[PDB]
């Protein structure tokens, strides 16, 4: 069933799954028209689609070519993502095959259980919990990657870096939903809280900052600290 | 106009035949229906006033036999049996009829109620939704599982009703998800249609039965399937212009026959919004729309 709080650890343990986030996948700006009216031009997005035991990150490019001729676009994303989720799958050694697909939006139930018929034994679960996986095009190499694209690509990254050499599963996820929350809720504080330092560089291969363990806990409590200010700015408490 | 003699009724029970129904009492000297329409299937029905669990009945269609109850104090319940002696059953009728003993079916002649209901409705067809070979008539209960129940245990007691399935193959060409799971003319016309009913008179005919079984026995899984059944017409862009026109007036019908506080059970609020209001059909069904507004505007 549904995925909350209370089952938390089956993220970490061995049975394959991965979190697919649609929220990316259709990226408009409104502006308006010369004759006065509002319009939409499309940019690049994309589906994120992660491990989150093990980080691999299945970032499938969605070039606006793909919206080309096409009506009721909001839709047709949930389906896009779908059948893009299914290639995905049929694509992987059957080993590697997920036994499990959460969708972080409820209206990516029936696109994804439709596209994935051939795959009775693969369970579509909705989750309860409310990630923050939209600010994925915050880490600027993921949203690089996404502006430049010329065509429909895939692109594969470990979305925690090293850190499993050192840290577990669960404090990896932890981590990671914690930059992710404050890169959504204040990104110009949160990419100065990982940047401010000119010392501490992201490796090539990496999307994060290279902290030692004593620094990722002054930058995980600064991130907090982000976190509740803004907090008590929205509701004024 | 034929008859169905009654050896005799034993036991406190409420007896329907098609849209009609009569209260009879223990050991009541009541022996049977006369003046039943031929050229229409019927259904004689019970449900016991000591248990009112259980509603059971006999649809049947005298032209195939001639048929008697029979109440059996051993399974405890009134059983159809047909009688292969003509001169025999002839006999006990006419006796019957002469003391007055029997019902008369209450047909309204203005009334194309029974007609309306039952217009698609062959006893064949009945019997391969309901197997049991041996009998020319078909048993019913409340309690009988669907086919589609099952999968999701008595297999020869179930209604081998056609499955439908919005996520299943069946329904969802590969390579058309979306088309197909939006617009369900595929599954309507070419699956459904032309494949397995071969015609749009077979398909209403078990929407018919369907309906029926769930309003006269409060029999769950066919109420599941007759909204399954006005769900793929409605969700189909692509319908011949005769369905959609007869389809109108077999659900004004079946509205208009369905017992007012009924309606919190039998019908399925979001099936019933759907196509009167979302669907690609939701303006091809105005005798249905008006009535459903009229009487149970509630439910929308
Ligand atoms: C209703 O009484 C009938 C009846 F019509 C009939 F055809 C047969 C029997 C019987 O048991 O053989 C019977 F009692």
């Amino acid at each position: 069933g549904a995925m909350n709080s209370s089952n938390y650890a089956e993220l970490f343990n061995n049975d394959i799954k991965l979190f697919v986030d649609d929220t990316n996948v259709y990226r408009v700006t409104v502006h308006k028209t010369f004759e006065g009216n509002v319009a939409t031009k499309a940019i690049n997005g994309c589906i994120f689609t992660l491990n989150p035991k093990t980080g691999h990150l299945f970032l499938k490019i969605i070039h606006t070519s793909v919206w080309a001729g096409q009506k009721r676009l909001s839709q047709l994303a949930k389906w896009k993502t779908a059948e893009e989720v299914s290639a995905l799958v049929r694509s992987l050694p059957k080993e590697e095959q997920p036994k499990q697909i959460i969708v972080t939006r409820k209206a990516m139930l029936d696109p994804l259980e439709v596209h994935m018929l051939d795959f009775p034994n693969i369970a579509i679960r909705p989750t309860e919990l409310r990630l923050p996986f939209s600010a994925a095009m915050s880490i600027d190499k993921l949203s690089d990657v996404v502006m430049k694209a010329t065509e429909p690509q895939m692109v594969l990254f470990n979305i925690y870096d090293d850190w499993l050499d050192r840290i577990s599963s669960y404090t990896a996820f932890s981590r990671l939903t914690l930059l992710l929350r404050a890169l959504k809720t204040n990104e110009e504080s949160a990419k100065m809280i990982l940047l401010s330092d000119p010392t501490i560089t992201i490796k090539s291969y990496h999307l994060w900052p290279s902290f030692t363990d004593e620094q990722w806990i002054t930058i995980e409590s600064q991130m907090r600290d982000l976190i509740l200010t803004e907090y008590g700015r929205k509701y004024n408490v | 106009m034929n008859t169905v003699p009654f050896t005799s009724a034993p036991i406190e029970v409420t007896i329907g035949i098609d849209q009609y129904s009569f209260n009879v009492k223990e050991n009541q000297p009541f022996h049977g229906i006369k003046d039943i329409p031929i050229g229409h299937v019927h259904v004689i029905h019970f449900q016991h006033a000591d248990n009112s669990s259980m509603r059971y009945g006999y649809w049947f269609d005298c032209r195939m036999g001639n048929f008697y109850i029979q109440y059996d104090p051993k399974d405890g319940l009134y059983k159809m049996m047909e009688e292969r002696d003509g001169a025999k059953f002839e006999n006990i009728v006419h006796n019957f009829k002469e003391r007055q003993m029997m019902v008369s079916y209450p047909k309204i002649d203005e009334d194309d109620t029974w007609y309306n209901l039952t217009e698609f409705v062959q006893m064949d067809k009945i019997r391969k939704i309901v197997r049991k070979d041996e009998n020319q008539f078909s048993y019913v209960d409340s309690s009988m599982t669907t086919v589609q129940e099952n999968e999701l245990s008595d297999p020869a007691h179930s209604l081998n009703y056609t499955v439908i399935n919005f996520k299943s193959r069946e329904a969802i060409r590969p390579g058309h998800e979306m088309e197909d799971f939006l617009d369900k003319s595929y599954y309507l016309n070419t699956v459904m249609l032309q494949g397995i009913f071969k015609n749009s008179s077979n398909y209403f005919g078990e929407l018919q039965f369907a309906f029926l079984n769930a309003m006269f026995f409060g029999n769950y899984g066919s109420s599941l399937q007759w909204h399954a059944m006005i769900e793929l017409i409605c969700s189909s862009a692509t319908v011949p212009k005769h369905m959609l026109d007869k389809l109108d007036e077999i659900l004004y019908y079946q509205i208009k026959t369905l017992p007012e506080q009924y309606s919190d059970i039998l019908l399925n609020e979001r099936v019933w919004n759907i196509c009167l209001y979302s669907s690609f059909q939701k303006n091809s069904l105005h005798n249905t729309e008006k009535i459903m507004e009229n009487k149970y505007p509630e439910l929308l």
